[PDB]
């Protein structure tokens, strides 16, 4: 069970860190509208 | 109840909580008076 | 007793870790992907002066 | 202003009469909180606790 | 003199445009008190001028300057008074052997036995073997000359009163309310524009003390305690020790 | 004393009713705040005086 | 004397070839003692004079303040801890640190408070000494004298150069005595006035040789 | 010097605004120049080159040392069975019965003789400390402090704007680690516990478990 828990915490924190650092990687400039 | 030096003013107190419902209605009267410009 | 449990159902552990390797999972996966973002930060713009966001 | 407002609750519990402790020995009444918990492992343990 | 910044760069007297001229602070803000309703004799020429004269007691800049003679002395006595009332009560309440640090009973404490105790902090404590007859005698003499030295304008030639220059002469062309010659042992008056900003700090610290010594006398008459006793007991228990708990204390 | 507190509190209600109506009228009339400045200041300094009267009179009850 | 080549020296009469070339005698306290040659570069010799004089002015404040709490305890003033190397720990005492003996005085309880107040206060006035501050901006880095000579003693520059030598010679003695106080506390374990009282009591036995076998490694 | 914010006349200095003019030989040329030479020890521009190449070697050893002193005590707290997880007791692992086990594992390194450890170290350090002075297999003629080449395999020193920036990061990470390794020295002498134990003892009660708990500790008599 602990092998499953370590695996899920690698998996979930992989996708949560994709979420967080994705919006830190200049999301508001990824618009088609120019200023 | 209120302190007894103020209990004759208890009729005014029962009207006091509903007054901010009248403040959102007053914004509609003021905007009706300028004809919703 | 009869079986084997992890025994953390209502224990209130920090981020639900009870083996210390789970905390290093949290710091390893965050740290690996902070480092990929940090090295890749040279392609995101140098928003260095003060008026340099998406503003209105 | 929020920080000094949060110290009003601490001063009222530690110095200005105390606050109501429902877990007090002898039944719940007003208790001056002489020993507030400043341990960071206890205080920041609620925040990282599961919901 | 060259006055580098207290914390960082360049300091001194940054702007006196808050204290003099048409632009300056007032006793009411600009949406409640414009710049035409200022009285014509209150202009930005005196320190601490806020346009405050609702009761028309000022007439012209020469009557205002002779009330400025009254204001600045009343300031400078109340500032020595405010420190002379709080500090001996504060030392007595924290452990000094003053016996009469409360201000409104210091006189009756020394009537016939004498020996009003004196605490030369931090050098310890000294008894004072001067009788009440001498205190009446010395004070009227030693200060009747000083209040005549401000009328006559002529001090004694010899400088023995704690001087930092020792210039045994007289100086008669000095400014009334500001005799900056011998009365500046630390200097702090060479730059006249930071001197014009320190006299703003002088009258505001003065007006703050005149209100406070008035606050001393009233709240000692009401509460029956000195102001350090009123301060440490209101900080100990704010909602239960107010003006409003003191008044009407005879009923429960 | 109780009856002078209730008269002073009735007076506080009438002065507050004078401000709840009058002060928005004085503000949003054109050049009304310059003309009626000293009336509102006398209204506010009376209203503020009546609050501290009733609070001090509450100590005597 | 005290300046030029015809001045006092660190070996006295047996010092005519002992002193180096760069130690001319234009700075106060220059008896020509640079036996290890640390101050050969005049840029570093400028830095060491600042290091010497600030050390001198902290040791004179040190050697007077390590002594007057112990004299007044012999005169009957209770301090809690009057000996200087025990007087830091009296802030952990049950009534805190009263200044002489009066609880009406400072009455400090919190050591982290009086240290953080010190770091803010001493962090500013040691910064004022470097760049300048409210008492002056462009003065001498060692001898400001504008607000720091109120009594006018930095006048008559002939006798003012004498006061610089009287400053450093009082100061070098205090530095030599603070190095005293540190060692006469580690070795003896008692206060320096207590070190004075028993050497005046019996000069024969109460010297530093009675403590010479203290630091022997016995294993 | 470029417009790199850490170089030249308008650079950050060690007393912030209260520093005044820095010394004339600290022209903002070499990294970590906060203008702190109040003793004047580096007024000679040749000794100043030696002290620069002596600071950075101290910095690179203390950065390895501070990581090397936290890491066996951090894993030792997490159940790894070291003989002595604390760093200043980690030498005496060679003197216990089972010898010295890397990661507390008996079939890892399993050192038994301390004279074999020192005899290996003197031969291996003496070969490579001399390579740092001149020549060597990984690079023959290079810089004394920043040789690169085989010691920059990732190429992170190619852009000299980036390279002058990373040299500031190296010296500030190094001076922080030298200042902290000195903290490891003093707070092991004074307290007697590991620095992660001193940290967790401080976090459990910062009011009492500060350094003033041991202020009377070296009192004479
Ligand atoms: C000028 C300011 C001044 C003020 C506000 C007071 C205030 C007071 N004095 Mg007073 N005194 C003042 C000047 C002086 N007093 C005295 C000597 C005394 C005595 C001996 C007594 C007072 C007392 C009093 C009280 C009388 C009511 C009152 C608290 C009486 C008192 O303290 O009763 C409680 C009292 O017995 N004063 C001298 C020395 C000549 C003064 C010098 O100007
Ligand atoms: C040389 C004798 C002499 C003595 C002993 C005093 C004594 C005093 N004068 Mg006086 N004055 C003297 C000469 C003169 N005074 C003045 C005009 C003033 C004014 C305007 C004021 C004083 C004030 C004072 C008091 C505090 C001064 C101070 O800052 O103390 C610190 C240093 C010692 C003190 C009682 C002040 C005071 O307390 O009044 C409220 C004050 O405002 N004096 C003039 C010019 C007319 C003098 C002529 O030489
Ligand atoms: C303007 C405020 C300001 C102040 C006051 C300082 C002060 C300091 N900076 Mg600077 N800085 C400041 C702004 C800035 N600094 C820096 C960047 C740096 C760096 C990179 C460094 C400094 C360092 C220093 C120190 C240099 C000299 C020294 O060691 O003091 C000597 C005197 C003391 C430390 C006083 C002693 C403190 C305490 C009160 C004594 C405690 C007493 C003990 C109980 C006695 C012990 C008992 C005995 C028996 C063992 C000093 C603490 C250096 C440092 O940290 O070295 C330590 C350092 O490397 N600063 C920046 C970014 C540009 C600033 C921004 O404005
Ligand atoms: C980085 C260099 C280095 C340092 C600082 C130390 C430090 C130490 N070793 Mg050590 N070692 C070092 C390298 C080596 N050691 C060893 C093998 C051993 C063994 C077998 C043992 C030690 C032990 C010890 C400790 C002695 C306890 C003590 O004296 O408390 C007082 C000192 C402190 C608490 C720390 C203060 C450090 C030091 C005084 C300041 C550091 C600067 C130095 C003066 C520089 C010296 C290095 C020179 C040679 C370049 C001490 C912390 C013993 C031990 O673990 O006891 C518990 C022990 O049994 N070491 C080898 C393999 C040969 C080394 C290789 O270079
Ligand atoms: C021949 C093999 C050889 C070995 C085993 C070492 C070993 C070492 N050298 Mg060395 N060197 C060697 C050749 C040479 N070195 C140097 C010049 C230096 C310098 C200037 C430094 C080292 C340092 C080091 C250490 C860290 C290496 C590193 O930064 O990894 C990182 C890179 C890839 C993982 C390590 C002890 C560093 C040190 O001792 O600080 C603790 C250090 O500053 N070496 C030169 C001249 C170009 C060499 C020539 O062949
Ligand atoms: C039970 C325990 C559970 C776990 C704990 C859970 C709680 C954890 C909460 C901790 C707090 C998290 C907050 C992070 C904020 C990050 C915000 C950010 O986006 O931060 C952004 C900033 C950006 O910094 C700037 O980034 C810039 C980017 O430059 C690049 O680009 C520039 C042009 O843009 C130039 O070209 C330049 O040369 C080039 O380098 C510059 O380099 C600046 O120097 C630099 O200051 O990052 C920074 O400031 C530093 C960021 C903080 C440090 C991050 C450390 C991550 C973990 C490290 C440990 C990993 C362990 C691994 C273990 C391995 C083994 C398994
Ligand atoms: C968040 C609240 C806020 C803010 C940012 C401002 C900001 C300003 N006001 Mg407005 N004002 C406010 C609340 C506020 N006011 C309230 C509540 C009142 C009713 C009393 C007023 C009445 C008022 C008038 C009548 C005038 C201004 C004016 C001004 C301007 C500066 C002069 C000044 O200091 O005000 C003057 C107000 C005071 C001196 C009040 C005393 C405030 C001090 C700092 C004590 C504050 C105590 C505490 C920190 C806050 C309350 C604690 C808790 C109850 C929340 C400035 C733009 C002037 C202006 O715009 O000129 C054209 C002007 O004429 N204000
Ligand atoms: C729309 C908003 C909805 C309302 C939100 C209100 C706030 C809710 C969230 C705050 C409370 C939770 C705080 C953190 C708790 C925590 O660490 O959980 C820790 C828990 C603990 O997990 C369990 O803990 C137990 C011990 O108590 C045992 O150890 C169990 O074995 C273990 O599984 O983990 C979870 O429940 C799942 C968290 C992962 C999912 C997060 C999704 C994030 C999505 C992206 C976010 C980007 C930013
Ligand atoms: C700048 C200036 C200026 C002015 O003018 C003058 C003055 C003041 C003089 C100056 C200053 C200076 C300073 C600050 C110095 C300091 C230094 C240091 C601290 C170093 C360290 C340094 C430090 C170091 C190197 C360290 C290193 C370390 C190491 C390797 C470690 C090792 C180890 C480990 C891992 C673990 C094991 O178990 C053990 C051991 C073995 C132990
Ligand atoms: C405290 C107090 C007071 C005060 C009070 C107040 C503050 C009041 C206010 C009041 C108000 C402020 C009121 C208002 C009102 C309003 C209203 C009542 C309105 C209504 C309306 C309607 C009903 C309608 C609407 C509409 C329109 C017009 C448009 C849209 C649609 C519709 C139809 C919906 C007094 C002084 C008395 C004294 C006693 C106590
Ligand atoms: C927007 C700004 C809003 C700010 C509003 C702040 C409101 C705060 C409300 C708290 C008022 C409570 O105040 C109240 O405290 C104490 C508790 O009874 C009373 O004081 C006394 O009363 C009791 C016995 O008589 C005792 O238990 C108290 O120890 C004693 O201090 C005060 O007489 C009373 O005034």
């Amino acid at each position: 069970m602990l092998t499953l828990k370590i695996f899920v915490y690698t998996v979930v924190t992989f996708f949560v860190c994709l979420f967080i650092f994705g919006f830190l990687s200049n999301d508001p400039a990824r618009n088609p509208g120019k200023n | 109840k209120l302190p007894e030096a103020y209990a004759p003013f208890a009729p005014i107190v029962d009207v006091l909580p509903v007054i901010p419902v009248f403040f959102i209605l007053l914004a509609f009267v003021w905007q009706a008076a300028v004809s919703f410009r | 007793l009869v079986d084997e449990r992890m025994n953390g159902d209502g224990t209130g552990r920090p981020f639900g870790v009870n083996d210390p390797v789970l905390g290093w999972v949290l710091l390893g996966v965050f740290g690996t992907m902070w480092a990929i973002w940090f090295i890749g930060q040279k392609d995101l713009g140098d928003f260095e002066d003060a008026d340099d966001g998406l503003k209105l | 202003m929020l920080g000094l407002g949060a110290w009003l609750l601490v001063w009222k519990a530690m110095y200005f009469g105390g606050v109501y402790d429902t877990w007090a020995p002898g039944g719940g009444d007003v208790r001056v909180i002489t020993n507030p918990t400043t341990n960071a492992a206890v205080i920041f343990g609620y925040l990282v606790k599961s919901p | 003199k060259a006055t580098r910044g207290w914390l960082g760069g360049q300091g001194g007297a940054a702007d006196l445009d808050k204290w003099y001229g048409p632009d300056r602070k007032l006793f009411l803000p600009s949406g409640l008190y414009d710049r035409s309703e200022i009285p014509e004799y209150l202009n930005g020429e005196l320190a601490g001028d806020y346009g405050y004269d609702p009761l028309g007691l000022g007439k012209d800049p020469e009557t205002v300057a002779k009330y400025r003679e009254n204001e600045l002395l009343h300031a400078r006595w109340a500032m020595l008074a405010a420190a002379g009332i709080l500090i001996p009560e504060g030392l007595q309440a924290n452990g000094a052997n003053i016996k009469g640090g409360t201000w409104f009973e210091t006189g009756a404490e020394m009537l016939n036995g004498g020996t009003l105790n004196y605490f030369a902090v931090p050098w310890g404590i000294v008894s004072n073997p001067l009788p009440l007859f001498a205190v009446i005698a010395v004070e009227v003499g030693l200060m009747g000359a000083v209040e005549f030295y401000r009328r006559n304008g002529t001090g004694p030639a010899g400088y023995s009163p704690g001087i930092g220059k020792f210039d045994s002469s007289v100086f008669d062309g000095l400014d009334p309310l500001y005799p900056g010659g011998p009365f500046d042992p630390l200097g702090l008056a060479d730059d006249p524009e930071v001197l014009q900003e320190l006299k703003v700090k002088e009258i505001k610290n003065g007006r703050l003390a005149m209100v406070s010594v008035l606050g001393f006398a009233v709240q000692s008459y009401v509460t029956g305690e000195g102001p350090y006793a009123n301060w440490t007991k209101h900080v100990a228990d704010p909602f239960g020790y107010n003006l409003l708990t003191v008044l009407g204390a005879e009923e429960r | 004393m109780t009856s002078i507190l209730q008269v002073a509190l009735l007076a506080l209600i009438f002065v507050s009713f004078a401000l709840v109506v009058g002060v928005p009228v004085v503000f949003a009339t054109p050049n009304g705040w310059t003309d009626n400045k000293g009336a509102v200041f006398s209204g506010l300094s009376l209203w503020l005086l009546l609050v501290f009267v009733v609070g001090i009179l509450n100590s005597f009850v | 004397e005290f300046y030029g080549p015809n001045r006092a020296k660190w070996l006295g009469p047996y010092s005519e070839n002992a002193t180096p070339a760069y130690l001319t005698g234009e700075f106060p306290g220059d008896y020509g003692w640079d036996t290890a040659g640390l101050s050969a570069d005049p840029e570093t010799f400028k830095r060491y004079r600042e290091l010497e004089l600030i050390h001198a002015r902290w040791a004179m404040l040190g050697a007077l303040g390590c002594i007057t709490p112990e004299l007044l305890a012999k005169s009957g003033t209770q301090f809690g801890e009057a000996v200087w190397f025990k007087a830091g720990a009296q802030i952990f005492s049950e009534g805190g640190l009263d200044y002489l003996g009066n609880p009406s005085l400072v009455h400090a309880q919190n050591i982290v408070a009086t240290l953080a107040v010190q770091v803010i206060l001493m962090g500013l006035v040691e910064g004022y000494r470097v760049n300048g501050g409210p008492a002056g901006e462009g003065l001498d880095p060692l001898y400001p004298g504008e607000s720091f000579d109120p009594l006018g003693l930095a006048d008559d520059p002939d006798t003012f150069a004498e006061l610089k030598v009287k400053e450093i010679k009082n100061g070098r003695l205090a530095m030599f005595s603070m190095f005293g106080f540190f060692v006469q506390a580690i070795v003896t374990g008692k206060g320096p006035i207590q070190n004075l009282d028993d050497h005046l009591s019996n000069p024969t036995v109460n010297n530093a040789f009675a403590f010479a076998t203290k630091f022997t490694p016995s294993a």
